[PDB]
């Protein structure tokens, strides 16, 4: 892995592993603070969080 | 209701804090700023991808494989 | 220990030597049982490497860590750093195998017979001893002797060095040196002036002259501990408790190990490249280590390689102890890591 | 025996041995019993080498211990290590069984004769007898009577080396030897200054030198335990039980098993090559072995390899049974180990 | 804590509930200190493990070793590196100023008082309250950090001047060269007024050694005279009493003068981000201080870089903590 910027070439498998890896740790943070911070009742009541559907719309969305 | 061993351990996880929310904004306004940096970050890859910028010795094609 | 407020303390077992921590016979005890450990592993693995070597393969390329010192001090290396003989090893590695059965037979006795604490002894030879956490006159006279043994071992070194001769990689064979002793050299050395960098010395004769400059101090300063009361200042400016004790001593073991860390990893008169091998390069990346300056293959890696690199963790993690015991007594809690989250 | 608190405790059969621990009589009968399986053990295992002996194959490459043992010490032994006559050891053998059918009909007379003590048997001379686990005069003046034994065989073979002669591998034939007598050459052996090392001592005068020297000694300590009551600072130190004895015994039996083993591996002469095979050297992997230094390939193991190995584990297990014995008569009960992974200290007297 | 603004007390702003505990915010510097002078040992020794000889600097990625080089750390005559081993004690040396500035914040953060005004009574630390109104407490430490500052520029001056030099862009080698001090022509350059004509880039137009030394003394000698005006008064004056400002405080221009701990840190932050656009300028243009045979010649996205820092602080940071500390003037 380098993360100098020709790492952001698609056609350079070096950036691969440089994503995996800094991509990773920002999921691990990204991980930590979701399993201990609350969400904010704006947020939550707006996106409607006690609702399972919410997480369907979303996902569905993201794929 | 069976009172098992795992669900005896992972049961804090599952619903502990359920149905708890902060009052107010909490951290939102943090969140706020993060959405903006990845959407500079996933814009300027499009951009290296779609040849719209160009970054200095980074010639975004099959040329670039040169190294292996 | 620190035991926040809180009495009677309940330790697990995975936690389980805090629990002798006010006791003083049994703190004897244990500390017994681990030098004795620390004399076992020299003799036996003395043993260990003799049982492995050749007198054919390079010194340094064969795993080795107590053959090559033993020979650094002479015993069995004639010239041009090559293993003639191998009993004075084995005499050796016997001895301190015989030192650490009697070691450990004084803690075993610590724990079964001797008195679990010094003060409540009958013996009243044995209350002399009794110590406490928090008083720092005894603790001196403690010190102080202690002292003295250091000093006395590093007066003895230099005077084997003197009289019968150590390695000396320039003259090629085991010489007798003579001290090259001048306290503004030592000074120049300490200063790191242009021609002195301390983890360079390139004449064995400076190096026995600053272990008879420091036996001197080691000595002075057993005596004076031994006849001066800490000052009161010293009250003020540092904590009364063992796990204080233990993190000074802990930040002492951490400076020390560095300095030999390094000292093995860019010195070569010391240690000559026919026992050790070649000198090594400091590398970092994410964690710094020491990387051999000829090639790794077909040679595992060389003795040097392996003191100096495990002497750095050593060090590392004797430090972070350090700021560990430093913290607890402090008063620091460490639950407070696993609580603050939960209220967030 | 210990008995941590509670007395009287039960013990199954397993542990039975330690049943007769306060019964004088039983106790002695219980120990001339063992040395009776010792003798016995010398002169059946004498004749079932004897039984098997090749003249052919040389001594060490046969399973043997005894006939080398007897080969070392003259007893028909030719020039160059060759068994001439093998009668001597046939008559060896057979006064150890002799001696081991006296020493079994002693064991059951005393295991059957009278009390299980010996202080109440009316023999009245036979009270003379009867032992205490905790007065160090009497153990003193035993202590006394066997190291005068001791002393006696030292002499003994001192007698016989001067007389019949015995073994020299550096002569190469049966030869007497002038008993040597110089306290300054056996101190420069107890010190180990360079040239004298006491593992590789050289000439068997040496030797016979030395063990003068260890007779007169074990025979002045015998008189002098006889006659004199232990000093109190020794009662200080001393625990005065019988685990107790048990285990300082167990230590120095344990110091001389490892010093024996080391020995059998190392020294040329007092062990000699033609008989035990060439010397051995000490390995230390996991644990320490001592390599035969010669192809075992259609050869097996020398009789020194054998030795070397069984008196090794012989010393190391006398040693954890002597820490075993030493931490209960200290008062240490292991139960406490229970507790371990538990918040309850592992930890008593 | 000293502020009411609506979100005081949330986790992710837990650092203004240091804003009068005194010795927190001190270990907190500290600590902050002690990474500041982690980076540039570890990235330096990271550096010459796998610096290569042959190749030159700005060719081999060295973010931290063309500095070194550019004062003559371990290089010769045609400015090619020759030995590493300087390089390795300058990132030495910073780990135990590291070392030495984390021991000091676990110290304050840990064992210490948190707030000084809780010192024993002239206990040697009462004589370091401070307070965010009164300014006679704040001067001195203006005036001391001060001296400090200038020592240090007094020190690479003298270093320069006398002891083994810089290296010289236009001698090519390391040397001792001559100050100029000619103050009229120091102080030119601020407006862009160089020998060779106006130019657009202040301070960054210099084309020899000895206008920069010259203007270190320069710098060094005024920041000295300052920290005793600062050190020795501390007494406020009609300048900063009695300035106008433009603030919603009351609608328009008011001499009040106002101080709060949001505005000495506003200014702070403006000032930073006013160094780094300084800074950005001079490494775009001025390659005296930043000699090509190191940095390389093209040198805009370092300059850029500096930019987007110098923005970020002068006008984010500062705009944002000069409106609390305004809004803040409503008690
Ligand atoms: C790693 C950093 C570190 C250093 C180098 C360090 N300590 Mg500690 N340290 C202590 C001494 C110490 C000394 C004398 C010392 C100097 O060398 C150090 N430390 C140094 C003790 C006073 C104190 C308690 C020490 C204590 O009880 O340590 C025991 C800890 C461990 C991991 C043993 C597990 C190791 C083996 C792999 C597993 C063995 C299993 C076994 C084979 C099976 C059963 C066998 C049986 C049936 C026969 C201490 C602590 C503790 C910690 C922590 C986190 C540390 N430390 C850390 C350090 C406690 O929780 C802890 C603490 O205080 O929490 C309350
Ligand atoms: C040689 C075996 C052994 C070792 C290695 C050993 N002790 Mg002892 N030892 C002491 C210190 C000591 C220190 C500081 C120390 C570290 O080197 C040791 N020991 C080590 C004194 C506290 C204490 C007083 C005797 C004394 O130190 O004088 C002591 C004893 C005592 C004994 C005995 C038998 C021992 N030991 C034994 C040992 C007391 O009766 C005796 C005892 O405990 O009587 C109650
Ligand atoms: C293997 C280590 C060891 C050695 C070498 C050793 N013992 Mg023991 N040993 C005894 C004698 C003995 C003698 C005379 C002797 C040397 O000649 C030894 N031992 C030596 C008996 C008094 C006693 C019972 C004999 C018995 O169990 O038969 C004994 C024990 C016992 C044990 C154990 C574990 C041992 N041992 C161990 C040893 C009882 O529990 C066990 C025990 O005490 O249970 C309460
Ligand atoms: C010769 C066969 C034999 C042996 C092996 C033997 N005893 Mg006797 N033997 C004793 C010790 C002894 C020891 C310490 C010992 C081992 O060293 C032996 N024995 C061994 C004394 C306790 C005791 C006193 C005689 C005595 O002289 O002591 C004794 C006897 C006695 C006899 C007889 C006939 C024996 N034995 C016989 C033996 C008593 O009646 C006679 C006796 O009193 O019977 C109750
Ligand atoms: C997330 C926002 C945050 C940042 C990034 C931050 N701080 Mg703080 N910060 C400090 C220094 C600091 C430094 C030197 C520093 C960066 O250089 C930062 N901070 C940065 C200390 C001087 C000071 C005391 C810190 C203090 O008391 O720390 C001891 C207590 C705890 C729990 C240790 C923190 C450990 C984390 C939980 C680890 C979790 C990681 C996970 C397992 C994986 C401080 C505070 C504090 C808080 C809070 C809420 C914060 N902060 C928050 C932050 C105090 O109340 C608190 C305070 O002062 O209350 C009055
Ligand atoms: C507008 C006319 C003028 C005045 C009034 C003026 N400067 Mg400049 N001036 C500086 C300080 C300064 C101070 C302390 C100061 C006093 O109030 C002034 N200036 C004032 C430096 C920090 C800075 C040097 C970089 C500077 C410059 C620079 C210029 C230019 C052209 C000027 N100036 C010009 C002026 C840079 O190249 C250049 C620039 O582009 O930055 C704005
Ligand atoms: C000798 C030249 C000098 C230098 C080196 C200097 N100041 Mg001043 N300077 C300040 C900060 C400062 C900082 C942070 C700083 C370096 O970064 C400097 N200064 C530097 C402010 C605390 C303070 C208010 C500036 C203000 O806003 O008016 C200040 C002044 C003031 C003066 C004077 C005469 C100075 N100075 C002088 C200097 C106020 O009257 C005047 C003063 O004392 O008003 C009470
Ligand atoms: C204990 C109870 C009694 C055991 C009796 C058999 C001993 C076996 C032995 O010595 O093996 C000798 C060998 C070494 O081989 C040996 O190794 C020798 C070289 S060295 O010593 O290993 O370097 C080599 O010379 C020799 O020929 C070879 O056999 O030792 C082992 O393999 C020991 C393995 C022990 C593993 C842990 C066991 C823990 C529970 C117990
Ligand atoms: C100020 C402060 C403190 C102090 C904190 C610290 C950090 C104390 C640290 C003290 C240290 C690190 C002392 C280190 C001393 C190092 C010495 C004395 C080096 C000695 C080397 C000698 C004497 C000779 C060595 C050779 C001898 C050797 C044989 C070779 O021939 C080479 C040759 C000639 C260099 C406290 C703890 C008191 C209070 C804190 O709160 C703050
Ligand atoms: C110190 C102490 C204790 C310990 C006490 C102990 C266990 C002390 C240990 C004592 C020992 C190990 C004594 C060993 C003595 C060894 C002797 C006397 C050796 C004699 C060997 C001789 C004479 C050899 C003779 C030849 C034999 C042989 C042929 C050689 O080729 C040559 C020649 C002729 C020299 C405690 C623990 C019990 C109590 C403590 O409080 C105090
Ligand atoms: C107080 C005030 C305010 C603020 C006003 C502002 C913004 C004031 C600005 C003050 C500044 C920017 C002061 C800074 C002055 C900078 C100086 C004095 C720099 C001197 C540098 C020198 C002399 C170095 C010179 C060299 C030295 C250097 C080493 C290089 O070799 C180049 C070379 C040789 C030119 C408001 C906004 C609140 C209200 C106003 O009305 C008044």
């Amino acid at each position: 892995p380098d993360w100098r910027p020709f790492a952001f070439d698609p056609y350079n498998p070096t950036g691969l592993v440089t994503h995996h890896i800094s991509a990773g740790i920002a999921l691990i943070i990204g991980g930590i603070f979701h399993t201990v911070s609350r969400p904010s009742e704006r947020l939550y009541n707006a996106l409607s969080m006690g609702n399972v559907e919410t997480v369907l719309s979303s996902s569905v969305a993201f794929v | 209701p069976k009172q098992t061993w795992w669900g005896d351990v992972l049961k804090g996880n599952n619903n502990s804090e359920a149905g708890k929310f902060v009052p107010g904004w909490g951290t939102t306004p943090v969140m706020a700023g993060f959405v903006v940096m990845i959407t500079l970050l996933l814009l300027i890859m499009l951009q290296v991808y779609n040849h719209t910028i160009v970054l200095d010795g980074v010639d975004a094609g099959w040329t670039s494989l040169g190294g292996f | 220990m620190q035991t926040y407020g809180q009495t009677d303390v309940e330790y697990g077992w995975w936690s389980g030597n805090s629990r002798f921590s006010d006791y003083s016979g049994q703190f004897l005890a244990a500390h017994n049982g681990q030098i004795a450990s620390m004399c076992f592993w020299a003799g036996s693995f003395t043993l260990f490497e003799v049982s492995r070597f050749n007198p054919d393969l390079p010194v340094y390329q064969q795993n080795l860590v107590c053959i090559p010192q033993l020979a650094r001090a002479g015993w069995g290396v004639a010239a041009g750093g090559a293993v003639v003989d191998t009993y004075p090893y084995f005499a050796i590695a016997m001895i301190h195998l015989v030192a650490a059965a009697i070691l450990g037979a004084g803690a075993l006795y610590g724990v079964t017979k001797g008195p679990k604490v010094l003060a409540d002894s009958e013996f009243s030879g044995a209350q002399r001893f009794h110590f406490e956490w928090d008083d720092f006159e005894t603790q001196g006279r403690i010190l102080g002797h202690h002292l003295l043994f250091l000093g006395a071992a590093c007066l003895l070194f230099a005077t084997w060095a003197c009289t019968h001769g150590v390695y000396d990689p320039v003259a090629g064979e085991v010489r007798a040196i003579s001290p090259s002793l001048n306290l503004v050299r030592f000074f120049k050395y300490g200063w790191a002036t242009p021609g002195f960098n301390p983890y360079f010395v390139n004449n064995l004769e400076d190096v026995i002259g600053g272990h008879f400059f420091v036996s001197s101090l080691y000595i002075a300063g057993g005596i004076w501990h031994i006849l001066v009361k800490p000052w009161p200042y010293t009250d003020k400016i540092f904590v009364k408790s063992g796990e204080a004790l233990l993190a000074y001593a802990l930040a002492g073991l951490a400076f020390a190990g560095f300095n030999a860390a390094y000292f093995c990893s860019v010195n070569d008169v010391v240690f000559p490249v026919e026992l050790f091998g070649p000198v090594l390069e400091a590398k970092l990346n994410v964690t710094p280590y020491f990387a051999e300056t000829l090639d790794a293959s077909d040679g595992g890696h060389t003795t040097r390689f392996w003191i100096s690199n495990f002497h750095y963790y050593w060090a590392f993690y004797c430090l972070q102890g350090h700021l560990f015991h430093a913290l607890r007594s402090y008063g620091f809690d460490f639950r407070r890591i696993p609580r603050a989250l939960a209220s967030l | 025996m210990q008995t941590y608190g509670n007395q009287n405790v039960e013990y199954g059969w397993w542990s039975g041995n330690s049943r007769f621990t306060d019964f004088s009589a039983q106790f002695l009968a219980a120990h001339i019993g063992q040395i009776a399986s010792m003798t016995f053990f010398a002169g059946s295992i004498t004749l079932f080498e004897l039984s098997r002996y090749n003249p052919d194959i040389p001594l060490y490459a046969q399973g043997f211990v005894c006939l080398p043992q007897l080969s070392r010490v003259g007893f028909g032994v030719g020039a160059g290590g060759a068994v001439v006559d093998t009668y001597p050891f046939f008559a060896v053998g057979m006064i150890h069984l002799f001696a081991a059918a006296v020493f079994g009909s002693g064991a059951i007379f005393h295991i059957l004769t009278g009390p299980k003590v010996l202080a109440d048997s009316d023999s009245a001379a036979s009270q003379r007898f009867h032992f205490e686990w905790d007065d160090f005069e009497t153990q003193g003046r035993i202590l006394g009577h066997h190291l005068l034994f001791l002393g006696s065989g030292a002499l003994l073979f001192v007698v016989w080396a001067a007389t019949h002669g015995i073994y020299d591998p550096n002569v190469g034939e049966v030869r007497a030897v002038s008993p040597g007598f110089d306290i300054v050459r056996i101190f420069k052996y107890g010190w180990a200054t360079p040239g004298f090392n006491p593992f590789f001592v050289d000439n068997l005068e040496d030797v016979m030198g030395g063990h003068l020297f260890i007779a007169l000694i074990d025979i002045a300590g015998g008189i002098y335990h006889i006659l004199v009551k232990p000093w109190p600072y020794t009662e200080r130190i001393f625990t005065k039980s019988g685990e107790a004895l048990l285990g300082y015994a167990l230590g120095g039996l344990g110091l001389m098993g490892l010093v024996a083993a080391y020995f059998c591996s190392v020294n040329d002469v007092v062990f000699p090559v033609e008989f035990f095979g060439p010397v051995l050297q000490p390995n230390l992997g996991f644990l320490p072995n001592f390599a035969d230094t010669l192809d075992v390939s259609a050869s097996g193991h020398t009789s020194r390899f054998w030795i070397a190995n069984f008196h090794y584990f012989w010393g190391f297990y006398c040693i954890q049974g002597h820490l075993f014995h030493a931490l209960r008569a200290s008062g240490f009960d292991f139960r406490v180990l229970t507790k371990f992974f538990t918040t309850e200290t592992v930890e008593l007297g | 804590t000293s502020v009411l603004s609506n979100f005081e007390n949330e986790w992710w702003a837990g650092n203004v509930r240091m804003t009068d505990l005194s010795g927190m915010l001190l270990g907190a510097h500290l600590c902050h200190a002690a990474l500041m002078s982690v980076v540039p040992g570890a990235f330096i020794v990271q550096e010459v493990a796998r610096y290569q000889p042959g190749v030159s600097l700005p060719d081999q990625g060295m973010i931290f070793m063309p500095h070194l080089a550019a004062l003559g750390v371990g290089v010769g005559a045609g400015g090619e590196i020759v030995d590493t081993y300087p390089f390795f004690v300058i990132g030495v040396l910073h780990f135990f100023i590291a070392a030495v500035c984390c021991a000091a914040g676990l110290f304050h953060t840990f064992r210490g008082e948190t707030d000084l005004n809780d010192a024993p009574d002239d206990s040697y630390a009462a004589a370091f309250r401070y307070e965010w109104d009164d300014f006679e407490s704040l001067s001195t430490i203006v005036g001391h950090h001060l001296v400090f500052i200038s020592v240090a520029c007094l020190i690479f001056a003298v270093n320069a001047t006398y002891g083994t030099g810089m290296y010289d862009i236009n001698t090519d080698t390391v040397h001792q060269i001559s100050p100029n001090l000619n103050p009229i022509t120091l102080i030119g350059y601020l407006f862009g007024f160089t020998p060779d004509g106006w130019s657009g880039a202040g301070m960054a137009a210099v084309n020899n050694m000895e206008d920069v030394i010259g203007g270190h003394f320069l710098i060094g000698v005024i920041d000295l005279l300052g920290a005793a005006f600062h050190i020795l008064y501390r007494k406020p004056t009609p300048l900063f009493t009695k300035h106008p400002v433009f603030s919603p405080a009351n609608g328009g221009w008011s001499n009040v003068g106002m101080l709060n701990s949001e505005l000495i840190l506003s200014w702070s932050v403006a000032s930073v981000g006013f160094m780094g656009i300084s800074s950005s300028l001079f490494i775009r243009y001025c390659d005296v201080a930043y000699p090509p045979v190191f940095h390389g010649v093209d040198r805009t996205g370092a300059a850029t870089l500096q930019l987007i820092l110098g923005l970020v602080w002068m006008l984010g940071g500062g705009l944002w903590h000069g409106l609390r500390g305004e809004r803040l003037y409503a008690a």
